[PDB]
Formats: C-alpha cells, structure tokens, sequence
C-alpha cells in the first residue's frame, strides 16, 4: 500500500462530511 | 517538551517498521529464488502475495486486540517484539552459515513471514490511533501537522527502503540487505520501549468490531427495546452499506498488489539496465526501484492532486463523485493490468528465440532482449489508479460512515486490500494447476519463460472490467 | 548474433615465456559473462577462467583474465609444458552462444 | 561425485536420424539446464543446442535450428538430443555440458562425449 501515509490522515488535512 | 519526543518516537517507529516491511517485500521474490530457496516464480509470488494479505488482513484483527483488551502502547510494543521475530529469520536463512542451523526448509521461511504479516498488520492498525491520540490534546491543528508529518515518515522510509535495501539486497548482497531492515526493527523497538515512558497510553476502550460481531450474530435490524442501543446498530448499518464498494475494490487490490510480486518477477525476466559498469559482478538497476519511482510518482501528484486539480475543478465545478473516482481508479488498473499482459506476451514472443543472461541477485535469469523500461508504463498506470481508487474508496468510506468508525472502516478497508491480495495468490495458485497449466512446470530459478504471465494478467484484466462494469451499472442504478 | 574472434588462431611459446591471446566480440558482451575453457587433444574441455578475470579450481595462479566489454584477454605470466592445449574464449550473455575459434598453444 | 556419460554415437547414413543420450549422475539433473556442444574433427568448438533446467528455454544453434531437438527427462535424469535430416558436417563429438543458475554461469562439467560419424 503505497498511499499508506495518506489513508491514515485521510480525515485531516482535506474537509469531509459526517466524519 | 516531554510531549513531542513521543510524537518523534512515533514517527521513527513507523520509518523504520515501514522501512522494512518494504526492505523485505521489494526482494522477497528474488531471495525466494535464490540459493537456499529454488522456487518457482509462482510459488514465490504467490509467497509474497500471501505476506502481503496477511498483513492487511491483520488490521483488523490487530485493532480489534489492542482496542478490546492489551491496551494500544502495549499491543504495538508485543507486534514490534513479534515482528523482530519474524524478521530474525531472513538474515538467517540468507546467511550459508545459518541456514544450516536453521535447516528444503520452506517451514522456517513461511514460520518467519506469518511472524512478519502479524507485526506488520498490528503495528498498522495500532500506530495511527496512537500517534494521534498521542498529539489529540493538543488540537486538531496540532493533530493535522504531525499527520502531515506522519505521513513524510511513512512516504521517506518508503523510499528509503525501496532505493537502499533494495540495491543492496539486489547487488551488494541478501545476508546485510536482510539484516538491515532487522537492524531497523530491532532499532524501532528499542525506540518505543524508550518512549513508552512518555508516551500517553489510553486504556483499552473496545474496538467498535467486537459491537459489529455481536451485531452480526443477533440476539431493519432489531434496534429499540432490545438489548441492543440505536446509535450501534445505525453504525453497523452505515459499515454493511460501505461493504459492497470494499468488495467492488477487491480486484483493483489484487491487480495494485501484482505490482510487487509478479510485475518484478516480469521485471527479472527483462533487460535490466546495469548501472555500475565497475568492479566484479557489475550492480543492476533494483527491479523494486520501479516500485520506488511509483512511490515517487505519488509524492508528485499527491499535493497536486490536493492543490492544483482538486481546488480548480471545485471552483469550476463537475469534479467527480467518489464512486466516479473510485470506477476512474479501476479502469486504470485495468490499463495496467493490460499493458502487463501485452508486454509479457511480447515478451514471451521474444525469448522464444532470443535471451540475454542476467545474474541479479545470485540467480541466473533468461531474460529476453526488451528493456526493462516497457514495464514503466503499466507501474506508473497503478500508481494513477491509486490516487483515483485507493484514497477516493476510503474516502467514500469516510463518507457514509460516522466518526464514532473511525479505525473500524479503515480496518475493513486494510482487510478487504488483504482479501484482494489473497484472491490474487489464489488465482495463480489455480492457473498453476494442471488443467489450466498457465504456470503449470517444473521450471526452478523462477524462470517463467515456459510459463503463461500474459494470459495471467490478461485474466486479472478481464476480472477487473467485469468488477468495473458492476461497479458502473450498480453506481448509475443507485446514484 | 555475437562472433567471438580469437587471435592468434595459433601460436608456439617456449618455457618459462609471456603468453598472451586476445579474444574480440562483434558486439559488447557482458565481463561476467565470458568464460574461456581449456582443452587437450583426447580430453573432454573445461572451464578454466570464469567472468574472464577469476580463475576455476585447479587453475594454476600464473593465468590470469583481463579485458572487458569487446576485447577480453588470457594471459600466462610463465608458460609450462602442461599448459599447452586450445583455449576457446566463450560468451554465455546473449543466445546463441557461440564459442570462440579457438586458440593453440604450443611449445617452442 | 559429478559425472557425465554419453551414448549413442556411431555410423549413420546422411539423412538419417540418430539420438544422442546422457546420463548424469552425482548432482540433482532436475536443476544445471543443460547444452549439447559439438566438436567437429580438427575445428573448434560449436555451441549446438541448450535446454533450461524444465525445459522452458530451448535455444538450437542456426546450423541445427529445424533439425536437432534437444529435450530432458528428469526423473530418470537423462539428456537426449534427437537430430533427423543428418548431413555430412554432422560428424562430430558430442559433449553434454552443464550450465549453472547461480552466481555465476558457466559450464562447469563437461562428459566425455560421443563420436558421430555421418558418412557411408
């Protein structure tokens, strides 16, 4: 999993909904 | 402070646990076709397609374990001492003096990658919510920059590992190419040994996996006066609706995971360039360093993916829903997958006649007269195909999911990665057999020059289109 | 396609004497890759320097490989009566195979 | 320990057809991919045919390209090369050299070879 550093942040630097 | 040197012993715990997860997955396939171990190029893709799974299927099982009970700090200090277990027996195995010790002796080697998969997967799904709630007090600020930096840590000991131990592994020798990325595990341990004095160990509150479970086996849904509460059964709702997407990503995660296990082997079977032209047996160019250039791709397309397409296309609108993404992702995988077969099939065209001997690593390969260079296209299209699928699924599993799942979507995403890796073992392990004979010989040294990778991939290909079609039929019917 | 040219097709050395053949390619060709066998009239051949520069077991210490890339070469700091036989310099990198033509030495 | 014999060399009428045996003993035949490697009278060497250690590389020299046919069979541990449409430069010594897939690559043993004689 390269992106492995970017799914673990994944709720932080960019805005989402719900979470 | 006292509290960002547990933020930094975090951070190099995840370099150097990344480091050599990727130290023991770029050249896994060449040291399982090596001196000790005379397998065939299936059996060691398939070797390391099971590692891979294992340590995505761990994930949520190594939450589960520290969430429930164990505590955090603690389930990730036992997976460390665990993992350095596990990756004792490499240097072993690689080293002739050793080896006899130890032991042709595939149980020790397959004793050693299970010992691996599991610290591998409960340091993954218990080192995120550490370090978070490790730098949570402070504030979401303060959360964002030490995920920021989290994720450089895990990108650079990525890249460290893929260009160092890789080359070194590959042309220095396996013994100190094996025992560096044991050296760092040992170093990584030692490390959050040291800071688990500092470090702000939260008791074990429950995973929301067991409530799932319990859910699952029931006492829609039942809900109300049950003995069961509402906000639960409405999160276990929302995680079944994520299902289906995991299960539509299942092939892209077997094709991605192709990229470091059968995509290098076709590696080993072409023109390597040599890149030392000095001293005796002359250094080739890592065939994990493909693999490496991806991971570089993505730190060149990943902020600008987040700063310059994303933030035009929001301003100008007909920006792609997440399941538009995610069928983006798929169908570039697809690509990939096709672009592999094609130049295997070529590949196997022109070996039939010709062939160029290459001892990279210990090993001897008939490599044929095509550079390894035409296998740039279909890497570099994988890599795409996660900026597009990989993010883009979570993401829409961050989307149809509460906060309260945080760690219990990313964990089904980790397992279902670990599911498609496991279907991808299973599908050669059954092109292997007799009947279909696509890999079906007795051809040791890995030498797949008798065997069949492009109708392999070709078939990999045709899984994901077919995937892909449901995928865009399903999303059109429901959105 | 690789031809393998060995100079000189023969020659006679005495005891104790300097002894060069050179070996040319028609195309680069590994150094790891060229070995050079050693042959005697009524015997089978035998390796006798590997990756042109190592010597094979057996292999007195006086011969030695040099050479890379096109030109390779054999050399023996001092011939003895034993080293007389054919010499063939043979590329392993690129199919076919071919040997070199061949390279008899003999005593002066 | 390590040994190679050929069989099957003698007299055999142009355009006749001939298959040329070795038996290997002292090392695991299953591994070391083999060459056939013929020495005509008084000329040098001549690289003829090689087949990988499961018969997936088969590589044939020009000369012997739509003739010779080299194959293995392990479990008896066994080199056959069987050559049809045979002409005159046929005639040679056969040798059957072993091919190492390790480190280095080379030919580290050779048999005694077996004379054929294409002629009447």
């Amino acid at each position: 999993m390269l992106s492995e550093g970017y799914l673990s942040g994944l709720e932080y630097w960019n805005d989402i909904h719900w979470n | 402070a006292g509290r960002r040197a547990a933020c930094g012993a975090v951070l190099l715990t995840e370099l150097l646990e990344r480091a050599a997860f990727y130290g023991i997955t770029s050249n896994l396939v060449l040291f399982l076709n090596g001196a000790p171990f005379c397998w065939e190029g299936a059996q060691a893709s398939e070797a390391l397609l099971l590692f891979m799974g294992l340590t995505y299927l761990g994930s949520p099982f190594g939450g589960w374990l520290a969430d429930a009970r164990l505590g955090r700090a603690r389930a990730i200090l036992l997976s460390l001492a665990l993992y350095l277990l596990g990756m004792l027996a490499f240097p072993l195995l690689a080293a002739p003096a050793t080896r006899a010790a130890l032991c042709c002796c595939s149980p020790a080697t397959f004793a050693g990658l299970v010992l691996v998969g599991l610290g591998v997967a409960t340091v993954k799904a218990n080192i995120t919510p550490f370090g978070a709630d490790q730098v949570k007090d402070r504030g979401p600020e303060a959360t964002r920059r030490f995920f920021n930096w989290f994720y450089w840590s895990i990108n650079l000991g990525a890249i460290l590992s893929l260009g160092g131990i890789a080359y070194i592994q590959q042309n220095v020798s396996f013994v100190t190419g094996y025992a560096i990325p044991t050296v760092c595990v040992g170093l990584a341990f030692v490390v959050f040994l040291c800071g688990q004095s500092v470090f702000i160990t939260k008791p074990p509150d429950g995973s929301a996996f067991t409530d799932m479970f319990k859910i699952l086996t029931y006492s829609c849904k039942m809900s109300h006066g049950g003995p069961f509460t509402e906000e639960k059964v409405e999160d276990v709702k929302a995680l079944v609706k994520i299902v289906p997407v995991f299960l539509a990503l299942i092939p892209y995660w077997t094709v991605y995971f192709q990229m470091q296990t059968t995509y290098v082997l076709q590696s080993l079977h072409l023109r390597i360039p040599e890149i030392s032209n000095i001293t005796t047996t002359p250094h080739t160019l890592p065939a994990a360093w493909l693999t490496m250039f991806d991971a570089v791709l993505i730190l060149l397309l990943i902020p600008l993916k987040d700063k310059l397409v994303d933030p035009i296309l929001r301003r100008h609108g007909l920006l792609p829903s997440s399941l538009k993404r995610i069928a983006v992702g798929m169908f570039f995988v697809m690509c990939s997958a096709f672009a592999a077969g094609i130049l295997e099939s070529k590949r196997l065209n022109l070996v039939k006649e010709k062939t160029i001997n290459q001892t990279i690593g210990n090993v001897v390969y008939h490599a044929a007269d095509l550079s390894l260079w035409w296998q740039v296209p279909q890497y570099l299209l994988i890599g795409i195909s996660e900026i597009f699928a990989s993010i883009a699924g979570l993401e829409f599993a961050y989307s149809a999911a509460p906060k309260s799942m945080q760690s219990a979507i990313m964990g089904l995403f980790f397992f279902f990665s670990g599911v498609g890796s496991f279907v991808g073992s299973g599908l050669l392990a059954l092109v292997s057999i007799k009947a279909i004979g696509w890999m079906s010989s007795h051809t040791d040294f890995g030498n797949i020059n008798g065997c069949y990778l492009n109708y392999y991939f070709f078939l990999l290909a045709a899984i994901q289109g077919a995937t892909l079609l449901l995928f865009l039929i399903i999303s059109v019917k429901y959105d | 396609q690789i031809v393998l040219t060995q100079s000189p097709a023969i020659m006679s050395a005495s005891l104790g004497e300097r002894v060069t053949m050179t070996c040319t390619a028609s195309s680069g060709v590994s150094s790891s890759y060229l070995h050079w066998y050693q042959q005697k009239p009524g015997s089978s051949p035998r390796l006798w320097i590997y990756s042109t520069s190592n010597l094979a077991s057996g292999v007195p210490a006086r011969f030695s490989g040099s050479g890379s890339g096109t030109s390779y070469s054999l050399t023996i700091s001092s011939m003895e009566a034993e080293d007389a036989a054919t010499y063939y310099c043979h590329q392993y990198h690129r199919s076919p195979w071919a040997f070199g033509g061949g390279t008899k030495l003999e005593i002066k | 320990d390590v040994q190679l014999v050929e069989s099957g060399g003698g007299l055999v009428q142009p355009g006749g057809s001939r298959k040329l045996s070795c038996a290997a003993s002292g090392f695991t035949f299953s591994r070391f991919g083999m060459h056939w490697v013929r020495q005509a009278p008084e000329k040098g060497l001549e690289w003829v045919a090689y087949i990988s250690s499961g018969s997936s590389n088969i590589y044939y020299a020009d000369t012997v390209k739509g003739r010779f046919t080299i194959s293995r069979d392990n479990p008896k541990n066994t080199l056959f090369l069987q050559m049809t449409s045979l002409r005159s430069e046929d005639t040679a010594m056969y040798y059957c050299a072993r091919s190492t897939t390790i480190i280095r690559a080379f030919f580290d043993y050779w048999g005694q070879g077996t004379t054929l004689t294409v002629s009447s």
